[PDB]
């Protein structure tokens, strides 16, 4: 979707 | 039958996917996500199919499914509710788009 909330599998 | 002819050639995919060979770019799928602890807590919100390879796999061994398509109907349904969560500039759904291609032509390569 345009946000909401993203994963967190930033640099995992 | 144990697992007819699709659905033996569905359980030899998922265990690919589901290899460490992939292992690198395919973790996401391995599982479902530890929303909470993600601080997703709008994820079953998002997500109304929220399924995974184990979870697939799982299915397939109470031998839920009666044919390939609908394993490939389940696991691409995966595939489907990541990209439904993940916006495009996001790791899971380059993982997701990869992860596509090899059970794409796994599935491709398989007869029906």
């Amino acid at each position: 979707h345009n946000l909401l909330r993203i994963k967190q599998f930033l640099q995992s | 039958g144990k697992l007819s002819e699709q659905l033996k050639h569905c359980n030899g995919i998922l265990k690919e996917l589901l290899s460490k060979k992939h292992a690198a770019y395919a973790w996401p799928f391995y599982k479902p996500v530890d929303a909470s602890a993600l601080g997703l807590h709008d994820y079953h919100d998002i997500i109304k199919h929220p399924m995974d390879l184990s979870t697939v796999k799982r299915k397939m061994e109470n031998r839920d499914y009666r044919d390939a398509q609908e394993f490939a109907a389940d696991v691409r349904l995966m595939f489907s509710n990541c990209y439904k969560y993940n916006p495009p500039d996001h790791d899971v759904v380059a993982m997701a788009r990869k992860l596509q291609d090899v059970f794409e032509f796994r599935y491709a390569k398989m007869p029906d």
